[PDB]
């Protein structure tokens, strides 16, 4: 039952940027404690275990402290390569609890969200499925909320979202969610709207169509 | 170059049962304690079991006690991970670890992971059926067509129970889709209204449908 | 490499008979034979081993003989829990070999099939999916052969069938075939046909609609 | 009484695969030699592999080698049998048997058997995708959705190539009916026509389709 407490959940920086991670354990695990990084769809790799043991290979800007119930990974000067998840790991002889992880991520300026909405295609509706899209375009940071509204009625368990890695040129996201129905069910209401929450809209952003 | 490789994934719907293995390549398993861990959605890793050399102690996250099993193979190199009763919340990226180091000593780190077998459980352990009609001085036929219901078993009568000379319901058939078919047909005189009262008890859905011309 | 032929593949009998079902080794298997009872969704059951050894607990009126490459098991006085699959197995030490098994089936006087066919109805029809039903009822023996015609045209991999077990009444069989299409492709042809073959129609029988 | 009870069956595509598992009650198996067998639609029963006390000898049907793979775990008593690059044929319910008699001897006939899991294979390994329009003085937005297709991946470009600044293709999602979704968009000056090229290798589909309002 040692609760592992990693922070902080998303850290912005840039290449060059000496940045630490933090991981607290709720009570003493000595220096039993591992970090990993992780690249989206990729497995785990080990980069530091007994706190502070480099793996061999892993470059020397990584490194790793502490003892006890506190612990730090520290990047000194961060690369492209770096940015990534990164997770603590308290390891017993058969048994291990990991941290809830930290995204690092490229920091840029705020950028709200362009936001479009999409109805069904005729010739998909006629086949006897109605798919409605809406498109978040390049906002920055990742964290938005996007609640799809059925006659003013909110969604739940019929909409699926896909989020873009950090873009190439600009640093921003994108994130497309597509709200699935039936013909017959879709055939019921009348307003269809999207709304989207985001750091960088004064207040939430509403797009709908009939 | 040391590899770990899962199998088995793919979608549940929730209740169901799933069964992980993970293979190697150019290392021998028995030295090693090996684990599951997950990734789920969120993003963030949860240790799912560990199964120590020679199978001595099998040590399983508190989520899944009495639901998963791990076991392990050291002649032909394999671990295995059986999900059972399966649940939303096991939905996630699955990887077999090797915990090991340079020199092994009694606490190790995880020091190799295969690439992970996508696990997905869906919400819907149940859903009731559709039914159409087939529809009909001599000898003739009809029927209710009661399609893409899960789990089984559908029951169907007629007439609430007041016709059943004749009426023919014949096993299921399991569509590609994962999801049951059956019809149900009687013989009537040619020369009256007949309805087909399609019972699907584990989703609580009673269906009545009249079969006419 | 020892092949295994069991013989006949369907026997037609009644309660009160005796009956003979043999198997064939192409090479000399000593004793090494069991016989095991199959009923429909159910798990085999062991009746007789070592060519002649009756299972604790199996009935007197099953029994087996042979040696050597020509075995047989003998039900002397069938009973109503008797018609069912029976399967011959040579095993040996690390593998088996099993024969193509026995089905045993009610006599009963030939009876040809009532053939009807039904269009997917308009309710089905609308949601993006036609199903076309074709009935067999009431026929004996059980081999049928049903093919889809789709303006003259044999379709292969798009119908399934389901047989009833022998009736309760009158020792017949009942079948259905679904043939299941899209919307689309349903709407591009005129006539849907299902033509049956059983050994009690003169000739084949064909019921179509447009 | 004595048990068996398989776990693990479902729908595959052929090409996949999927693992099985067999647990028991009120025997233990390390005594026993255990068996994989299956039952074909045709009603026979074909031999499919099985594995010796202590994991000695694992002997599989010439039809499963090199794709099959049987485990045995003594000590909770379980059997396993993985399934790769699976095929219609394989299409069956599977049992788990035990080889045994009422005293043991060098060879047994199967005694006791689970009451098998029912395994389809369908025929279709590939899908080739169905594709959508998301239909659009100033900045404006328009794409393709690109549904139910498999396995991954489809390519998408526009205008064959001619238009790259601000395509966004999103990573694809993996529906509940186990076929993939993505959807491809770009922005453009709102005051020429556009089209999307989906490229799906697995099924040699090609579609090209034209967005406009
Ligand atoms: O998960 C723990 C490690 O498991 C693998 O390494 C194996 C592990 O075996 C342990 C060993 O136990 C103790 C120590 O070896 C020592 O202090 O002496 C004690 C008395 O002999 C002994 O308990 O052996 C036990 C069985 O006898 C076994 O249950 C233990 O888990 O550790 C040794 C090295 O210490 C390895 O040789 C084993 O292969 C690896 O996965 C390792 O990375 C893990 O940390
Ligand atoms: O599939 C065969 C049987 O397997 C299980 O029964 C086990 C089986 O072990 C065999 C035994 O081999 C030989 C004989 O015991 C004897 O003639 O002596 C020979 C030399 O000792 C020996 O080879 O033990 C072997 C390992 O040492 C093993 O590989 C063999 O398979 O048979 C014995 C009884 O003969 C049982 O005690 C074993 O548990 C059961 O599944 C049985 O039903 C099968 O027929």
């Amino acid at each position: 039952d040692v609760v592992m407490t990693q922070s902080p959940s998303t850290l912005s920086a840039s290449v060059g940027d000496t940045i630490t991670i933090t991981c607290r354990a709720s009570q003493s695990i000595e220096t039993w404690l591992a970090w990993y990084q992780q690249k989206p769809g990729k497995a785990p790799k080990l980069l530091i275990y007994k706190a502070s043991t480099l793996k061999t290979g892993v470059p020397s800007r990584f490194s790793g402290s502490g003892s006890g119930t506190e612990f730090t990974l520290t990047i000194s000067g961060l690369q492209f390569d770096d940015f990534a998840t990164y997770h603590c790991q308290h390891y017993a002889g058969y048994s291990a609890t990991f941290g809830q992880g930290t995204r690092v991520e490229i920091k840029r300026t705020v950028a709200a969200p362009s936001v479009f909405i999409f109805p069904p295609s005729d010739e998909q509706l006629k086949s006897g499925t109605a798919s409605v899209v809406c498109l978040l375009n390049n906002f920055y940071p990742r964290e938005a909320k996007v609640q799809w509204k059925v006659d003013n009625a909110l969604q739940s368990g019929n909409s699926q979202e896909s989020v873009t890695e950090q873009d190439s040129k600009d640093s921003t996201y994108s994130l497309s969610s597509t709200l699935t129905l039936s013909k017959a069910d879709y055939e019921k209401h009348k307003v269809y709207a999207c709304e989207v929450t985001h750091q960088g809209l004064s207040s939430p952003v509403t797009k709908s169509f009939n | 170059e040391v590899q770990l490789v899962e199998s088995g994934g793919g979608l549940v719907k929730a209740g169901g049962s799933l069964i992980l293995s993970c293979g190697v390549s150019n290392f021998r398993i028995s030295a090693h304690t090996m684990n599951w861990v997950r990734r789920v959605p969120g993003g963030g890793l949860e240790w799912v079991a560990s199964i120590s050399t020679s199978s001595t102690y099998r040590d399983y996250a508190d989520a899944v006690k009495g639901r998963f099993t791990v076991s392990r193979d050291d002649l032909e190199d394999f671990v295995y991970l059986q999900m059972h009763k399966m649940r939303v919340e096991d939905t996630a990226i699955y990887y077999c670890a090797r915990k090991g180091s340079d020199r092994l000593s009694d606490n190790d780190p995880f020091d190799a992971w295969g690439p992970g077998t996508v696990v997905t459980v869906s919400p819907a352990s149940t859903k009731g059926p559709s039914v159409f009609p087939l529809a009909p001085g001599g000898t003739a036929a009809l029927g209710c067509l009661v399609k893409d219901y899960f789990p089984e078993p559908v029951t169907v009568s007629w007439n609430s129970g007041a016709l059943t000379s004749g009426v023919h319901t014949f096993p299921a058939v399991l569509q590609s889709s994962g999801l049951y078919s059956l019809s149900s047909v009687v013989t009537v005189p040619s020369s009256q209204t007949y309805i087909c009262n399609v019972n699907h008890k584990p989703s609580n859905t009673k269906v009545d449908k009249k079969v006419e011309p």
